[PDB]
């Protein structure tokens, strides 16, 4: 299926995959596409930061559901 | 409209002093000492998250320390308090606090005053730590560094009495509601505005929690629909002249971010709809706003207002 990823700003990124994935997976997939490490990377949904363990089926993300991706810029 | 220059030469003066002294300085409860992990506790100085985000940003080869709550944050609370003091001039029936006092019961003199000690706010924080312990001895130091520069050199200005109301203001105290005093209140409004430039849309329009009410909902519960988004676009305005991101804002957006129809029906009926697009930081304005008091200044005061700021 088909979600977003957006920085606050609006830049979007869209994913496929599946209910199956945990959030820690989905974080290795933004890796792979724009070259983000996990580490920098906070996924929002519902205002809530998401842990990484943890599937998209329990925060039941679906369908064109908009997760938000602020980077932890560490003081660099 | 086009705000022009609303601090006279006192405010500013200070506004030099609390750049000078603290928000020019870096962090220092930083490094490995302050990492956390909720599964060991107390392994490092730090008993929550937070210690080392954003401790600095590298423009132009400079380093700007602490730019989340650094300068120009701190400036722009001061031109939200300004804005909202006549917003709240134009309400019927301003919200009554709990010392059974309005905004709109506040002189020229006291939001004076309000601003200076605006200005020392966050002038105590030594890290970005977020959690309970860090935020209220960050609040003490502000409300002590504002206590010893306003007893030595202001006391022309605020009486003993002020310097403790204010300092109050400063602490947030536990116990202490966020509408305690007017002069409270106008503070952690103005704080709370500027929330928007890192905040998500459910923060924004939704409230984090079935309680809360939202930060663009509270404004437009106190100044109404029209008066709280010319606020909340003012805001976004003075993060695009500061070279901060804007983030963008989508109404259409809102069902698809995991919160139950109710509310997000409830939000469009407050804020109704809205779609604007945000706008990425800009490192050179960053620096300019950031560096120095004139250049923060210089950047806020050209920055158009609604119109209503500036009527009888
Ligand atoms: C606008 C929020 S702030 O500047 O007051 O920061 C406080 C807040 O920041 C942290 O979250 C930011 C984030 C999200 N994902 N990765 N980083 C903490 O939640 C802290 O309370």
């Amino acid at each position: 299926m088909q979600i977003f990823v957006k920085t606050l700003t609006g830049k979007t990124i869209t994913l496929e995959v599946e209910p199956s994935d945990t959030i820690e997976n989905v974080k290795a997939k933004i890796q792979d596409k724009e070259g983000i490490p996990p580490d920098q990377q906070a996924l929002i949904f519902a205002g809530k930061q998401l842990e990484d363990g943890r599937t998209l089926s329990d925060y039941n993300i679906q369908k064109e559901s908009t997760l938000h991706l602020v980077l932890r810029l560490r003081g660099g | 409209g086009a705000m022009g220059s609303i601090l006279d030469p006192e405010v500013l003066k200070v506004a030099e002093y609390v750049y000078q002294e603290r928000l020019s300085k870096p962090y220092t409860e930083v490094g490995p000492e302050w990492e956390y992990n909720h599964k060991t506790p107390y392994a490092t100085r730090a008993t929550g998250t937070g210690h080392n985000l954003q401790r600095f940003i590298t423009i132009d080869d400079q380093r700007l320390h602490r730019p989340i709550h650094g300068l120009a944050h701190t400036m722009r609370t001061l031109f939200y308090s300004q804005l909202m003091y006549e917003a709240a001039k134009r309400q019927p029936h301003p919200h009554r606090c709990a010392d059974g006092r309005t905004i709109a019961d506040l002189s020229v003199q006291d939001l004076k005053k309000l601003n200076i000690a605006q200005l020392f706010f966050v002038a105590g924080r030594e890290s970005e730590a977020s959690y309970g312990d860090a935020y209220h001895r960050y609040h003490l130091y502000g409300a002590k560094q504002f206590e010893a520069y306003a007893r030595k050199h202001l006391t022309h200005l605020f009486s003993e009495k002020e310097i403790v109301l204010y300092s109050r203001c400063i602490e947030d105290r536990i116990g202490d509601r966020f509408d305690e005093t007017a002069e409270g209140y106008l503070i952690h409004l103005s704080h709370m505005i500027d929330l928007m430039r890192c905040k998500s849309p459910v923060e924004v329009f939704i409230g984090h929690s079935r309680g809360v009410s939202g930060i663009v909902p509270t404004l437009i519960q106190l100044f109404g629909r029209e008066d709280g988004l010319d606020i909340m676009h003012y805001a976004r305005s003075l993060f695009a002249a500061t070279g901060e991101a804007v983030p963008y804002i989508s109404s259409s957006e809102w069902p698809h971010l995991g919160i139950e129809s109710d509310r997000v029906e409830r939000a469009l009926k407050i804020v109704g709809s809205l779609e604007v697009e945000g706008q990425e930081a800009d490192a050179k304005k960053t620096a300019q706003a950031g560096f120095s008091v004139d250049g923060c200044y210089g950047a806020l005061v050209k920055i158009d207002t609604p119109d209503w700021y500036h009527q009888v």
